[PDB]
């Protein structure tokens, strides 16, 4: 886009078109018809969320002190 | 008894008897059991508790309050005890604090007579159900304390859910203590008991709020306070 003393270069991140579109918009539609895992990157959030879960779990904290709930 | 076929025999504090015994156990010179009680609490006990029974003659129905020392359900009277009764029914502090005035535990009182066969499959299943949710619950009581709700399944969300329902639906004003509580007192049939539990799981009432099944009699009393709020 070139105006009246500025030009503007607005571009794609990564190759478009028609044939590729359909084929990233068919795939969205599939992913979604099951159900299915999927990595997320974040592994300083996976290994901690594990020991919170094992470190969490199946202490009877909450019934050895009394409080209520 | 042996004459006439049917009485009741209410009995104040068990323990109270046990008690006394012990207070003359050291003066009797016997050396001291665990935790300082008779070496005979064994068999003072069931002496006195093996006396009440059904005879052919005639039956005795018989309920009687057990007191707990300190609350531990692990010192010896209340140990001891729990093998003499047929259905054995335990207040807990806990359920008190909270505003449940039939303190009753439903997880850790209990009945002999809880059989399928006896009492029917519907009143069974029903109160297993209840058993169960509620305590599913008590597991999942710890992590939401330290990670709050919103760490829930929606499907243990509305597990709690819907045993806090049933938490406060145990509830109910008793006639005898009007007096010290303005809540007039309630009197729920057994049918209705059924009714209720089984439908508030069914997941029947689950749009009404938690303070609608605080302290009612039957179902329909706790969709009536639902309005007013």
């Amino acid at each position: 886009e070139v105006q009246p003393g500025n030009v503007t270069v607005l571009a794609d991140t990564a190759i478009r078109g028609q044939d590729l579109d359909e084929a990233r918009a068919m795939e969205a539609k599939r992913k979604a018809e099951e159900h299915i895992s999927s990595s997320h990157g974040d592994v300083d959030y996976a290994q901690a969320s594990a020991e919170l879960a094992k470190a969490i779990a199946q202490l009877r904290v909450i019934e050895l002190t009394k409080k209520a709930m | 008894r042996d004459e006439g076929r049917d009485v009741l025999l209410f009995v104040d504090n068990i323990y109270r008897y046990t008690l006394a015994g012990t207070e003359v156990s050291a003066l009797l010179g016997r050396m001291p059991s665990a935790v300082g009680y008779q070496p005979t609490l064994a068999e003072e006990m069931g002496v006195l508790q093996e006396r009440i029974t059904s005879t052919k003659t005639g039956s005795i129905t018989s309920v009687q309050a057990v007191y707990v020392p300190a609350d531990d359900l692990t010192d010896p009277s209340p140990a001891t005890t729990f093998a003499h009764l047929d259905a054995t029914v335990v207040l807990s502090r806990q359920i008190a604090s909270l505003g449940i005035y039939p303190a009753v535990d439903p997880l850790d009182s209990t009945s002999r007579q809880l059989d399928p066969l006896v009492v029917g499959q519907e009143h069974y299943d029903t109160a297993r159900g209840v058993q169960s949710i509620l305590q599913r619950y008590q597991e999942l009581k710890d992590i939401i304390a330290i990670l709050g709700m919103d760490e829930l399944s929606e499907e243990d969300k509305l597990v709690v859910a819907r045993a806090r329902k049933i938490q406060r639906f145990l509830s109910q004003p008793f006639f005898v203590a009007e007096v010290f509580t303005g809540s007039p007192g309630k009197y729920v049939s057994l049918k209705d008991t059924i009714r209720g539990f089984k439908g508030i799981m069914e997941g029947e009432y689950d749009h009404l709020p938690e303070q609608a099944f605080y302290m009612v009699g039957s179902i329909e009393e706790a969709v009536e306070k639902a309005k007013k709020l």
